[PDB]
RNA sequence: CGUCGCUACUACCGAUUGGAUGGUUUAGUGAGGCCCUCGGAUCGGCCCCGCCGGGGUGCCCUGGCGGAGCGCUGAGAAGACGGUCGAACUUGACUAUCUAGAGGAAGUAAAAGUCGUAACAAGGUUUCCGUAGGUGAACCUGCGGAAGGAUCAUUA
RNA sequence: CCGCCGGGCAGCUUCCGGGAAACCAAAGUCUUUGGGUUCCGGGGGGAGUAUGGUUGCAAAGCUGAAACUUAAAGGAAUUGACG
RNA sequence: AGCGUAUAUUAAAGUUGCUGCAGUUAAAAAGCUCGUAGUUGGAUCUUGGGAGCGGGCGUCCCCGCCGCCUCUCGGCGGGGCCCGAAGCAUUUACUUUGAAAAAAUUAGAGUGUUCAAAGCAGGCCCGAGCCGCCUGGAUACCGCAGCUAGGAAUAAUGGAAUAGG
RNA sequence: UACCUGGUUGAUCCUGCCAGUAGCAUAUGCUUGUCUCAAAGAUUAAGCCAUGCAUGUCUAAGUACGCACGGCCGGUACAGUGAAACUGCGAAUGGCUCAUUAAAUCAGUUAUGGUUCCUUUGGUCGCCCACUUGGAUAACUGUGGUAAUUCUAGAGCUAAUACAUGCCGACGGGCGCUGACCCCCUUCGCGGGGGGGAUGCGUGCAUUUAUCAGUGGUGACUCUAGAUAACCUCGGGCCGAUCGCACGCCCCCCGUGGCGGCGACGACCCAUUCGAACGUCUGCCCUAUCAACUUUCGAUGGUAGUCGCCGUGCCUACCAUGGUGACCACGGGUGACGGGGAAUCAGGGUUCGAUUCCGGAGAGGGAGCCUGAGAAACGGCUACCACAUCCAAGGAAGGCAGCA
RNA sequence: AGCCUCUGGCAUGUUGGAACAAUGUAGGUAAGGGAAGUCGGCAAGCCGGAUCCGUAACUUCGGGAUAAGGAUUGGCUCUAAGGGCUGGGUCGGUCGCGGCCGGCGCCUAGCAGCCGACUUAGAACUGGUGCGGACCAGGGGAAUCCGACUGUUUAAUUAAA
């Protein structure tokens, strides 16, 4: 190296644009964002990729710079600008409007929602500032920082946003019993109630996590970003539910809606 | 004696001292009022540290410097350095093909603040990983224990 | 050019490392600024990041304070006297951090003589009957009599100091970078501090 | 079995301060850049005057045309004193590697030459080790060993 | 003289069990593979040579290669057959 | 439709032997002994037992229990209630569960590529009037060290003795 | 598939080797009907190289007055396509190769509270020229050289978001300390209390230094935030107060003043993203015919410094006298760029991994350089060394380990 | 040691004056080359002092050995580094600035003042690269022969084996 490197090989590319081995030799970079490049989507992949939308890279650069699509109300005309963790991506012409939930695989879903819940959005929250003069301010997941939030707003919890204003409704605090979807490593857009977090100083912290059936994974704090109270997510959840089921039972279950399906 | 005896005059920052137009001696009782620190991971701030006279900039309990990562142990073999030892960190590297272990060791230059008084050789010692304090030396002693083996 | 850099010197044990690169830009060392006491003369660096850096050649005041009257008037910079490390950079003049220095004493003088409004030094009557009772004589007074009698006993020195002042100069001590920083800020050698360094000048010239 | 005889191939020793490349570098010298100190092709601007015109209150604000202090800040090239990294070059040192070599001595080939016949049978002199000394060659002889013997015994 | 006991030097005897075999209370407990640990061999010669290092007054001692060549050299026992 | 020789290298090699070779004679145990590192090192310390639920009046298999301490610490005018802290797991070694482990490769879910190496799609719904449905892109391993949580079988290691909790 | 067979001997049983066996890995020997996949100048020479190409860029939105062409149409500066030129980006990725390199590359793991960060995202932006002031070059026009180059001589013009400059704004209005002072109550008066104050000086988002107090945040502040005193890194802090295309409006109201959407560059505080960087712990090939290494030429540490981006013997000075070692250092070697894997394989290994994925390095070799956020950048240049081209003999241009 | 000078001594070692020929005997110096020089490097010069760096073959393990081979060296202005000597028994009492007693102190880390030889190291500055500037002052290396080494010897031709 030198400078930074504005290029991604194919293969390297994390499994979850979900590329195909042949057709290229490089993947899409996204672009420089809000959302880190391992926990993306850039939108060319909804369009050509996910959708079947388009079909080609140029396709995809014909959708955007008529302006139709709106990643967060606020309108894309860059095809690798990262999506990620709780989006909007408004198509407006359709009236369609996904989020971005992964799946209990965790490999972001092609989820549709109403044209309420396109207003109302979800965001974790990394730190609290105290600016200057003391005029507070959030730092979201996000990267939004929002000025003036409510004073017991602390670390880890999440806001209800809105969008047209920016603003925040309404929050939930990081206790136990609330309602937590994973946002890194393994346990990976799977869904559950917390039960009980082990502080440890130093070492991140580990939060351990039940679901509707009863199956206890752990995780590391800084994967867990909450969606509800307890047992009433305020979004719309993606079939499934990050209940996750054993490839077994997930063989068999999906076997079994076969045959008796017709 | 004994504190100011290098070149430069040896202070901790953040306590200014003089200020004084009033009674009851020359001074306070403390006089220097002395800036120390808790460290954290509960290790308790000695004693020494608190009551010392003393100055070093690269003790954790009287001066700056972080206590940020990795923490071990190891054994004190020398202290022919002055605020510096030698650690000793044994154990078992593990073959394979072999099925059984060697063992090892990497000796390890540390700080040793000076509160931290009556070390020996042969002493059980921790340590945390600090800021690259010297050339060698990242590691900083954090709780002499003396333990295993000898006497009181 | 001329390096900062782990990857030429021996290891812990003395074994000589090999190269591996080349020098990158990177392990960047500039030559040094030695800045003197002369008219001022501050050129600017382009450093990494952009960003600059103001290394001063030639340095002749700076912003730099009492600590325990807390103030800090700008004043001139009159001669180097010890520097710790080394003693070229005392004959040759060369200010830099925690530098001992000599300085005007006058800014600071004149603003007692207007708060608690007596003198230092000492003299018999040829400035301070002219002008410091033009400070003093009230013709308000009540309210600020109580006031600079309020600055009490306390309107009070070090003899350490005091002295000093017959003479115009205090001493201080650099507490910026020069090189670095641009400037030649610093506090008032000040009880404690200013007994060794009499004492270590005292004992130098013998 | 060994000398000895002839032929062939390896490496060895080998007079030749033998040759070649690489890596460190002792010593010197040291391109260019980089920094610092100067410099000052010049170029303005500020200005000061002469004369003239338009606007304003002899004076001022603008304009036109001339001149001169080149006053005093700015920019500012060529250049020069210093310093620092430093390729490079010159001479030593080391170590690495690689090879030139008159002539000398082994081995092997290998394998059918001569002179013996050392060993295996009690190999004609039980054999072998170590050491020593000797000898045309195996060899031989001392001393101390060894049995891997040619006696597990010698007949109170 | 007759016993026993510990630890010594040894003997015989045997389908323990070993052991290619000769043999071996131990060379026994080993494909039913490992009680602890030291040394040390990897076809034969070249060679215990060359070279290097070291010790020695020196004989020499200790450490100790390769190219090359070579198909067996060897060990235990069998009949032979010649002393 | 390939097939030959050139050589590097693996099994074959129980001919490098950790598993797992050998040392009377076959190649081979120092002449003998001392001895610092290293390796290796006897035994010995909570148990039987209790209380129940569950298999085969009692007997015989099979499970949750009797980590201790703290409460000096939180609180889910005097409180409890016990979690929050720490004595800390003597100090490890050991074991088990997490988390983290880039993809490709690998192992291997799914799939008339016509099979297969492959590929990752495809499948369907559909007479296309559906002007559209449905599902994927499975999972395991990933040394050592590092991180987390159980267990205390064995190995060290520790604590009171010119007195101390 | 856990594996064997030939060969010493008149014959036997062994040790032991030689020789077979299969795969894999590279030679080329001969042959070659179809079809699908598919490696390829790495080992020798990171040796050398002819030539051909591999890195440019325009929306409506930085300038455009080429006459280029139309327009469609002008006189009003524009209009609209538009060759050139300035400007802003990029050129810092990619591509190639592995010469070096043995705790060094690198893996996993951790740290940055010992740091920088173009861009993207989110934010945040009110102290007499602003109805924009100055000035100067390219294309362009002309006159020029040289043998020759991606060489310029020189005279006029002329742009700007290129280069400078610097104003309205805001409130003679508000708040910090100073305060010409002033009033009332109380006091014999001094004094004590209550007040109120024209006029000065300050009148900050950043900077550095100094001090003071203890909304929010950590295991971990010497952090953020707040208070006071200062300065100006000053042209070379910033904003502060920046410029285009759509051109669409409303006025208790007539022509001004308010307004609308888009962009562009700023930027300061900040966050964030791609990173980059320097640290932790633990991890490697052979070798002792290498036993001691390391240390005024920094070896290990302390103190104080300089330099940098930052902690650091990065460097300087003064002190100390250290640090590593047969758990094999130190020395030497490699047919060594490091991982991720491969073929082999009863279980265990053994060798290979220059091989497309990750990580490192180098562009004949070194060093230094500009420029740049970002490089010590080689499709830049500066020498030297090492290579090499054209020549009018004065001079000039050379870098395939981009693709061919 | 050499070389310059005071005390002390001389008056150029049995004559003078004038020139500057050849030969001489004493001293010097040479472009380019550089032993071609002779029997042979016969004479001389190179080296030369100190400080720092550095060091071979061989060995009798002492040496070799100043091996070899390098650097530096002035004047000036500094800095740094090397020592002696004396001083607290202060507070109270009492006795004559002095003593005595008793008490506290007790620098026991010393610090304070006052003296006086010398050295050594480092840094600027600085001079037409000059600096051991007068003089003192080892040329080196690779070999063979002889004689173990010190010494001695042919007074007037041999110093060696
Ligand atoms: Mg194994
Ligand atoms: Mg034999
Ligand atoms: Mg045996
Ligand atoms: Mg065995
Ligand atoms: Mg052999
Ligand atoms: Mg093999
Ligand atoms: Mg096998
Ligand atoms: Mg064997
Ligand atoms: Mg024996
Ligand atoms: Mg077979
Ligand atoms: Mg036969
Ligand atoms: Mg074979
Ligand atoms: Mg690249
Ligand atoms: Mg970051
Ligand atoms: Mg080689
Ligand atoms: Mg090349
Ligand atoms: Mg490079
Ligand atoms: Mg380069
Ligand atoms: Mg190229
Ligand atoms: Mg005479
Ligand atoms: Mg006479
Ligand atoms: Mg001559
Ligand atoms: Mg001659
Ligand atoms: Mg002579
Ligand atoms: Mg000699
Ligand atoms: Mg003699
Ligand atoms: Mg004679």
């Amino acid at each position: 190296a030198r400078g930074p490197k504005k290029h991604l090989k194919r293969v390297a590319a994390p499994k979850h644009w979900m590329l195909d081995k042949l057709t290229g030799v490089f993947a899409p970079r996204p672009s420089t964002g809000p959302h880190k490049l391992r926990e993306c989507l850039p939108l060319i992949i909804f369009l050509r990729n996910r959708l079947k939308y388009a079909l080609t890279g140029d396709e995809v650069k014909k959708i955007c710079m008529q302006r139709f699509i709106k990643i967060d109300g606020k309108v894309r005309t860059d095809i690798t600008y990262p999506a990620g963790f709780m989006d909007v991506i408004s198509i407006d012409k359709t009236g369609e409007n996904f989020r971005l939930i992964y799946d209990t695989k965790g490999r972001f879903a092609v989820h549709r929602i109403t044209p309420e819940e396109a207003k109302y959005k979800l965001c974790k929250v990394r730190k609290i500032f105290v600016g200057t003069k003391g005029i507070p301010h959030l730092v979201t997941h996000d990267a939004r920082t929002i000025r003036y939030p409510d004073p017991l707003i602390k670390v880890n919890d999440t806001i209800q946003i809105d969008l047209e204003t920016g603003k925040i409704t309404d929050f939930i605090k990081f206790d136990t019993g609330n309602l937590c979807m994973v946002t890194g490593g393994a346990n990976l857009g799977r869904i559950g109630v917390i039960t009980n977090r082990e502080r440890h100083p130093g070492s991140f912290d580990v939060v351990h996590v039940k679901d509707a059936n009863g199956n206890s994974f752990a995780t590391r704090l800084s994967n867990i970003f909450v969606i509800g109270k307890g047992n009433k997510p305020w979004i719309s959840l993606p079939r499934g539910k990050g209940i996750r089921l054993t490839i077994a039972e997930e063989r068999d279950k999906r076997l079994a809606a076969k045959q008796s399906s017709g | 004696a004994d504190i100011q005896t290098e070149r430069a005059y040896q202070k901790q920052p953040t306590i200014f001292q003089n200020k004084k137009r009033v009674l009851l001696g020359e001074t306070g009782k403390e006089k220097l009022p002395r800036y120390y620190k808790n460290i954290g991971l509960g290790f308790k701030t000695p004693k020494e540290a608190i009551e010392g006279t003393y100055i070093d900039k690269k003790c954790p309990f009287t001066g700056n410097v972080s206590i940020r990562g990795r923490i071990l142990s190891g054994v004190v073999t020398k202290m022919k350095m002055q605020r510096t030892i030698v650690i000793r960190r044994d154990y078992l590297h593990y073959i394979r093909k072999y099925n059984r272990f060697e063992k090892r060791h990497k000796n390890m230059s540390v700080h040793l603040s000076p509160c931290f008084r009556d070390v020996q050789i042969g002493d059980i010692v921790t340590v945390g990983e600090c800021r690259p304090l010297s050339k060698t030396v990242r590691f900083n002693v954090l709780k002499v224990t003396k333990a295993a083996g000898t006497k009181k | 050019g001329i390096s900062r850099d782990n990857w030429h010197k021996r290891r812990k044990t003395g074994g000589k490392r090999k190269p591996y690169h080349k020098k990158r830009k990177y392990e960047l060392g500039r030559p040094a600024a030695n800045t003197k006491i002369g008219p001022r003369r501050i050129h600017t660096v382009r450093v990494r990041g952009g960003n600059k850096k103001y290394r001063a050649l030639r340095l002749d005041v700076g912003n730099f304070s009492w600590g325990s009257e807390c103030c800090t008037r700008k004043t001139r910079i009159i001669d180097v006297v010890y520097n710790a490390s080394n003693n070229e950079l005392v004959r040759t003049k060369t200010l830099v951090k925690n530098c001992i220095v000599l300085i005007d004493s006058t800014p600071y003088r004149q603003w007692y003589e207007s708060h608690y409004a007596l003198p230092l030094g000492r003299k018999k009557g040829a400035k301070l009957t002219p002008e410091e009772e033009e400070i003093l004589n009230k013709k308000r007074s009540k309210k600020i009599q109580k006031k600079y009698d309020e600055r009490k006993k306390n309107a009070k020195i070090s003899s350490l100091l005091e002295e000093q002042f017959q003479q115009g100069k205090l001493l201080a001590c650099i507490a910026s970078r020069p090189g670095q920083c641009g400037r030649a800020d610093g506090y008032v050698l000040e009880g404690k501090e200013l007994e060794f360094y009499l004492r270590k000048i005292k004992a130098r010239k013998g």
